[PDB]
């Protein structure tokens, strides 16, 4: 898989009001050729295409979308924005930007994709519990630690290591909806001769609550 | 609208095997259909156009073909980065359409997992809860079953298990299993434990701990 | 006509000619026909509850009928504009039609698959109601004519309409008109069904703008001989004293010259501005517009008596419901917003007639005298005045051609008010149904009304070809006239093409007032 | 330029489609363009029959002119023919210059 | 009598999960069909009538599309006001007939 363009926006919408995303484009003018264009991803996996505008200006929409949607352009800046009014739960997705190759093909760069949640649900910040060994024995070789991220709710956060080691081996474990809130976990392994000796601390990012909490372990 | 029905969902190979994937539309597209690859965590990027033209750069292995409604992707021998959902899209006429997606799992030896379990925090029982939680790292098939065990006793309600998706590299799988429950409840017994049943035996991992040992 | 089962039972004929003083516009385009109302005739009301001005009763039939009220049914851009740029005036004056080629298709939905296949011997009937003894319903600028583009196959539309109803119920003088009850003409395939009509005398569509208007009219160089009233008070050193004085009106003077002709009627409508800003915010939308009322039901009041749509600049307003809108090719049925729509403007006859957002005139109320200063008051109603003088709603190539001047005690000057030629007989209603097919009957006899057919629809192609004559210039105008052109700059797609898609579109409405005559 | 006869009003331009045939419509009217045809192709014969003019040969040259021949010796395929899997086939280009007149 | 069969019998399914529900007519309907929702111990309510028109008040989560025999009722993301058996009827012509219901379980 793999390349260029990059969207931003906020992650979180309130129902009704309206989306409004932005795609800044390098290595290549907005002008001059390509039509831009705007899709969509639900979390099941569908890909969805919104609608386009030209190197010209012009516009096209998806007839679904198009009583809400609004694409427009900053050739200064080199950004194409998309505006999506009267938002609803359905409306979370992950939004990229794209080019077309246009006339005969289609898209050839497309955008890292941001993600956008709909919910009034309440923004709720993540409580992030470190997850150090429960036993009786010192560890062997090598030992993992984890850290436990609970009940938050716009999806998206990121946790980050510091280690002592340069090297470790980390898993991050999917986000999954119970109850109506987010819960998700991950964890580092590294020697045993790095931790209890060296410090190691995650970091829990979830800006839609504009929050970041760090955790050391032990 | 055009509707695009992509074939197999999912299909897991390793690098070096040959694959084949389908996308049939609803109407006759006249060849102009577009495929796209996925990695997880990434925005797709387009291999071929036009059904059988390989985008620049792409490698000689993939190869499209077909016409009027049936179309096919190939890859002849998979290769580590190509792991990843492909989708087909057609441009015949607006609005543009895509496939469903099939997922790609390119990753191998079965391998049991690594288990930890681990106590709920000072800082969570302050708040009232308790969570313990168990990490199975490291497995493969990815098929695997936690059972969590209260003073001897089975635990069913209170679980999350989550699953990673195939690993890049060692193309192996993790799970995270965790039990909450009240730190009231938790306080009302001693020994916790989680056993972790897989392919690889007969008798499941076990790992356990006593809330009296601190 | 008729013939074998490979045999095209006509030829396509599609093409356009001129010859100076006429010209003819051929049209062939394929269609489809299924059965509707599952072959029945149904009876159909409003909805109970439904707010009384919309109540309604009458009947759906199993019958399609065919359709090309509309200009552009036979005028493609090109043509229409060679027209439209060199022609005082024109009209219809005769045409022929004819179906043919039909086919006859049977569907069958076998569990997951169906299979359409020939029913050859089945048909389709075929019947022109040429002594208008039904329900005249074209005219009423219902959509389902002929597709512009003739690439573009369609669908025929389904026969229906409407008679007397007393809330959503019926009243006895309401009529039941049943479509079987006429001779159809039955085709099988190999057979054709031609039929050809001749149009009534009426006057060619003023396809000119006016260069003089009512008010300035007159020579500025001479003063008239009438006199007109001046003033009526005078100085008299510091306080005034009534003293009634009168002028010969002259250049400077010419509001208040004598003349000989008034402007046209007028009804008076809100006016809304293209601005969204502007526009008061709140639902008049109905309770603003300007309508009438026949038996209680208030209905709307579109297509106004013909009148201008604004004032000199100020092309960025207009009547609520004054004008003529159409939808950008693809805009939705419904609350669609303004950039989804097409709206026509009628400006070029500010000349003549009134503006319909602004009162007529003003008359007088009161009688003055020394202990009573003289009233005034605006009018928003005017009916035909002796002397009045107009022009009728411009038409647009995309817009309806004629209308069925309705059997009454009285009209009154009949150009339908949508535009167009009022016709007193025009041309007859084409009707097409596909004789139904008895599906498998049992062995042991029944006398209940079948009801199990066989699934099937019809197709085949039709043409229409119609005979126009015209009016050409000549004036001794000077300077250029206006003309329609296409824009010269480079553009993503051209006006009046397929898109990349192949989706042919109308970019604007195109009037037909460009040429200009002194009035 | 690629040769060939210059001509102001050529042989016009001859087309072909196939009349569509719309499949099965829904019983309830919509305006939109049909779009549901049933799937098929057409075929038969076509012929072609031209008349040339020529100018013939005539010079007092003694000595013999060129002529176009086909190669004595064996050969795995006759040239202008259909090979093993009859694959018709022209071997190479035959221009038309091979008589000799003077200039 | 027209007989309209409805597709599954039964369904389970959670908050915000998409169901859809079929119901096909022996003859051709003509989109006089209407679909309602019954919860347990209680009468039905009114969805959809003239099988894609929505009734007042009724989220837009639902939908109905079909024409002729084939006709289908969608709930976008369940909720779970949303458990109940849905039912659909036919109008076009007497004695009107109902399928034989579809129950969704919701939890």
């Amino acid at each position: 898989s793999d390349v260029q363009l990059q969207e931003s926006g906020p992650d979180l919408v309130k129902p009704s009001q309206s989306l409004s995303l932005t795609c800044t484009v390098t290595g290549y003018s907005i002008t001059s050729g390509y039509t831009w264009h705007w899709i969509r991803q639900f979390p099941g996996n569908k890909q969805e295409w919104m609608g386009y505008i030209h190197f010209s200006g012009y516009t096209n929409y998806n007839p679904s979308l198009k009583s809400r949607v609004s694409i427009t352009r900053d050739t200064s800046k080199n950004q194409f924005f998309l505006h999506l009014n009267s938002v609803t739960t359905e409306d979370t997705a992950t939004y990229y930007c794209a080019r077309g190759d246009y006339g005969y093909e289609w898209f050839t760069y497309w955008g890292q994709g941001t993600l956008v949640t709909v919910s009034a649900a309440k923004t709720t910040p993540p409580s992030v519990y470190p997850l150090a060994p429960g036993c009786g024995d010192t560890t062997g070789s090598s030992v993992t630690l984890g850290c436990l991220v609970k009940g938050y709710f716009p999806e998206s956060v990121t946790v980050t290591w510091n280690s002592g080691s340069l090297s470790s081996s980390v898993h991050t474990f999917p986000a999954l909806l119970q109850s109506g809130l987010y819960t998700m976990s991950s964890s580092v392994t590294v020697p045993s001769s790095t931790w209890p000796s060296q410090t190691v601390t995650c970091s829990v990012a979830h800006p839609a609550s504009s929050t970041t909490v760090d955790k050391k372990l032990e | 609208d055009i509707q695009m029905t992509q074939s197999s969902s999912s299909f897991s190979v390793s690098l070096g095997d040959r694959v084949t994937i389908t996308c049939k539309a609803s109407e006759d597209i006249h060849n102009r259909l577009a495929w796209y690859k996925q990695k997880p965590g990434n925005a797709p990027r387009l291999l071929i156009s036009g059904a059988t033209s390989l985008e620049t750069g792409v490698p000689s292995r993939f190869s499209g073909s077909g016409s009027g409604k049936d179309y096919t992707l190939s890859i002849t021998s998979l290769q580590n980065e190509d792991v990843a959902t492909y989708y087909c899209q057609q441009y015949w006429i607006g609005p543009f359409t895509f496939g469903s997606g099939t997922n790609l799992e390119i990753k191998r030896a079965d391998a049991a997992p690594t288990v930890s379990i681990f106590p709920p925090s000072s800082e969570q029982l302050t708040s009232g809860g308790a969570s313990v939680v168990c990490f199975l790292n490291n497995f493969y098939p990815k098929d695997i079953n936690v059972k969590w065990k209260i003073d001897g006793s089975e635990r069913q309600n209170g679980v999350l298990n989550s699953w990673t998706d195939q690993d890049s590299k060692d193309s192996t799988y993790s799970m995270s299993s965790t039990l909450t429950l009240t730190k009231d409840e938790y306080e009302r017994h001693n020994s916790y434990t989680c056993e972790a049943t897989h392919k690889t035996s007969t008798s499941p991992i076990v790992k356990s701990f006593n809330r009296n040992e601190c | 006509g008729a013939d074998g089962v490979g045999n095209s039972s006509g030829n396509w004929h599609c093409d356009s000619t001129w010859m100076g003083d006429r010209v003819i516009t051929t049209s062939t385009r394929t269609w489809a026909l299924p059965t509707y109302n599952n072959h029945l005739y149904k009876q159909i009301s409003s909805q109970s509850g439904a707010s009384n001005d919309n109540h309604y009763f009458g009947y759906s039939t199993p019958w399609g009928y065919f359709d090309f009220n509309r200009f552009h049914c036979h005028f493609s851009p090109r043509d229409w504009q060679r027209l439209i740029n060199n022609n005082w005036g024109f009209r219809p004056k005769r045409l022929n039609f004819k179906l043919f080629n039909i086919q006859v298709k049977e569907v069958t939905q076998n569990d997951g698959t169906t299979t359409i296949a020939n029913n050859l011997t089945s048909t389709v009937q075929v019947f022109t109601d040429s002594e208008y003894q039904l329900p005249y319903v074209l005219g009423s600028a219902h959509q389902g004519c002929l597709p512009p583009f003739p690439a573009d196959v369609f669908m025929v539309p389904q026969y229906g309409y409407l008679t007397l109803n007393n809330g959503s119920q019926a009243v006895g003088r309401s009529s039941f008109y049943c479509l079987e009850y006429f001779p159809s003409q039955m085709l099988r395939t190999g057979n054709n069904f031609t039929f050809s009509y001749t149009f009534e005398d009426v006057p060619f569509h003023s396809s000119y703008a006016h260069s003089q208007s009512l008010d300035r009219l007159m020579n500025p160089l001479i003063d008239q001989y009438l006199y007109y009233l001046s003033r009526t008070n005078t100085p008299s050193g510091t306080t005034t004293q009534s003293r009634l004085q009168f002028s010969q009106a002259g250049a400077s003077d010419i509001r208040d010259q004598s003349r000989n002709w008034l402007p046209g009627p007028c009804y008076r409508q809100q006016r809304v501005s293209k601005t969204s800003a502007d526009n008061n915010n709140s639902e008049y939308s109905w309770t603003g517009a300007t309508k009438y009322h026949l038996n209680g039901r208030d209905s709307l009041v579109n297509p106004g008596p013909a009148m201008a749509s604004h004032k000199d600049d100020e092309e960025k307003f207009f009547p609520q419901s004054g004008v003529l809108i159409f939808g950008k090719q693809g805009s939705e049925k419904t609350n669609v917003d303004i950039e989804k729509v097409m709206i026509t403007d009628e400006e070029e006859i500010r000349t003549t007639n009134p503006v319909a957002t602004e009162q007529y005139g003003s008359v007088s109320t009161n009688l003055q005298r020394g202990n009573r200063q003289a009233a005034t008051a605006d009018v928003n109603t005017q009916g035909v005045l002796p002397g009045m003088v107009w022009q009728d709603r411009d038409v647009y190539l995309q817009g309806p051609i004629w209308a069925k001047i309705p059997h009454t005690d009285g009209h009154f000057h009949p150009s339908p008010l949508m535009g167009g030629f009022g016709l007193k007989h025009p041309p007859p209603q084409i009707l097409i149904k596909n004789t139904p097919v008895p599906a498998n009957p049992s062995t042991t006899f029944s006398a209940a009304k079948f009801a199990s057919f066989i699934t099937q629809y019809s197709t085949g192609q039709v043409s229409v070809e119609i005979e126009w004559e015209l009016q050409k210039e000549n004036s001794k105008r000077w300077n250029p006239e206006i003309q329609y052109t296409s824009n010269y700059n480079k553009s993503v797609n051209v006006d009046f093409t397929v898109d990349t898609n192949g989706v042919y579109s109308e970019p604007r409405p195109i009037g037909t007032r460009y040429l200009t005559r002194n009035l």
